[PDB]
RNA sequence: GGCAUGCUUGAGGUUCUAACUCUGGUCCGUAAUCCGGAUCGAGGACAGUGUAUGGUGGGCAGUUUGACUGGGGCGGUCUCCUCCUAAAGAGUAACGGAGGAGUACGAAGGUGCGCUCAGACCGGUCGGAAAUCGGUCGCAGAGUAUAAAGGCAAAAGCGCGCUUGACUGCGAGACAGACACGUCGAGCAGGUACGAAAGUAGGUCUUAGUGAUCCGGUGGUUCUGUAUGGAAGGGCCAUCG
RNA sequence: AAUGGGUCAGCGACUUAUAUUCAGUGGCAAGCUUAACCGUAUAGGGUAGGCGUAGCGAAAGCGAGUCUUAAUAGGGCGU
């Protein structure tokens, strides 16, 4: 369960910050989560913390 | 004045005048496990416990 | 092989007997899975914790098939 | 910083409320420069002042009780 | 490409004497061969010595090397979870009896709609004590991601369709409690997913799955910014060792 | 059947200084008080400085309110 952060979708630095286990499921998450900048829900993605 | 308080305490601990603030800790470095119903209730600046009081008032040169 | 290893005694019971008058958020049994069932107005948290909604007397009765225990709280 | 209580006004002679004027009825301190004044009772005299700048609730009660509030 | 020669410069090789060197010879100071000075002889840009840096270095020095313990040494144990000891409220010891954790899951979560177990037995093609199918009897003796305890027909168990409430700002009240940490949470405002609509959703049947402060690292941030205008560095919020 | 003391007479153990907190008793009182230093010097001058009369906030800042917040809602601290 390597930790992986989910930038948004619009131009705030907010994010997420969660785990997800590598080595069964190589390919990237799309949920789509509250953001309080814009104040409405949009779409995330990413991984690698650092 | 030969009182000298110490630099620790005159750095975790300011004064109002209502007691002592103080920053709460356990909030820093390992985050992504905790709830945010931890985070939140861990967030503000609270004041000093009775029993610390007297504790802290001398090593702040206050007694 | 060797055993100390006890656990710390989490302080599990029932608060407010049978004749107690109660606020909103009191908590009324801690519990371990359901001895107590939410009677009338109360409300059964997460870990199965009861707590009250109204205000009044607590009442203990049981009810009903299958004959479980109602923890309910009468407006007295 | 410091600041100065609306009662106190009464306390400087010659109803000029300067910057230097509270230095010298030592009502402040020395080496202050920048002064309000906040509401803390009433006033008592007409006075002006000067290079201090009064809160909000602090200038309803000079410009109504004879003071002029000029810079 | 190279042609040439130059301009500079590194690295290597040989040679030369004028620097430095001589615990060489003979004059002089001197009646002394320490020390100088003069001249020949040898070595010669090496040796040697400053300063910056690698290596070796008990030659030498300052120091560290835990506790509980039916004496202490050996062995075993230091944190969290469930049961028993525990005397029908909570709590409660022993090198007292028994067991488990240092995680998994993008569906094993939400919600609407549906549906019931193991076993017994008799019938039935190559299985055959026992696979699949049909049937009667059942009355939780099954199941529950993971130990045991307490639970589970509005099933907390099983299946299918859409999804992201595994949300942000909070939080009256309480329970516990030396303190630091801890547990439950109605309701309000933001914006959402199901459902015809009441309504339900602030993770998983509950209880283990973890480590303060200081450091430093990375995203947002005018809040500061040592004459002024900016920056560096702070601060606050989010998150990593 | 644990320690100490052969008896007498002399000496032999909670002090001082500078800062600060709480009580007792006093002075002036929204104000109280001066340190060095001057001084015919225990008087007098000296109010620089300190504590108070207003808080909340990490800060700018705003002020009987202010901080968090999209908040004008709640809530913390304060009157």
């Amino acid at each position: 369960r390597e930790l992986i952060r989910l930038v948004s979708s619009a131009g705030t630095g907010h994010f997420y910050t969660t785990d997800k286990n590598k080595r069964t499921k190589p390919e990237k998450i799309e949920i789509k989560k509250y953001d309080p900048v814009v104040r409405q829900h949009v779409i995330y993605k990413e991984a690698k913390i650092k | 004045p030969k009182m000298k308080t110490k630099s620790g305490a005159a750095k975790r601990f300011k004064k109002t005048a209502g007691g002592l603030k103080h920053k709460h800790a356990f909030k820093s470095h390992i985050l992504t496990k905790m709830t945010t119903k931890r985070k939140r209730q861990l967030r503000g600046t609270s004041m000093l416990n009775k029993s610390d009081v007297a504790r802290v008032e001398r090593s702040l040169r206050l007694r | 092989t060797r055993n100390g290893r006890d656990s710390e005694s989490k302080r599990l019971g029932v608060k407010l007997f049978g004749g107690q008058a109660v606020k909103a958020g009191n908590i009324l049994v801690r519990l371990r899975g359901t001895k107590f069932h939410a009677g009338y107005g109360v409300g059964l948290g997460k870990d199965h914790t009861l707590f009250a909604k109204v205000d009044g007397v607590v009442k203990f009765e049981t009810k009903g098939a299958f004959g479980r225990k109602y923890v309910s709280i009468v407006a007295a | 910083r410091a600041e100065v209580r609306t009662s106190e006004l009464a306390k400087v002679e010659g109803d000029v409320v300067s910057l230097q004027t509270l230095k010298d009825a030592n009502l402040i301190n020395q080496h202050v420069q920048r002064v309000k004044v906040m509401l803390s009772g009433e006033v008592g005299r007409a006075v002006t002042l000067k290079g201090i700048a009064a809160t909000k609730g602090a200038r309803a009660a000079i410009e109504a009780a004879g003071g002029k509030f000029e810079d």
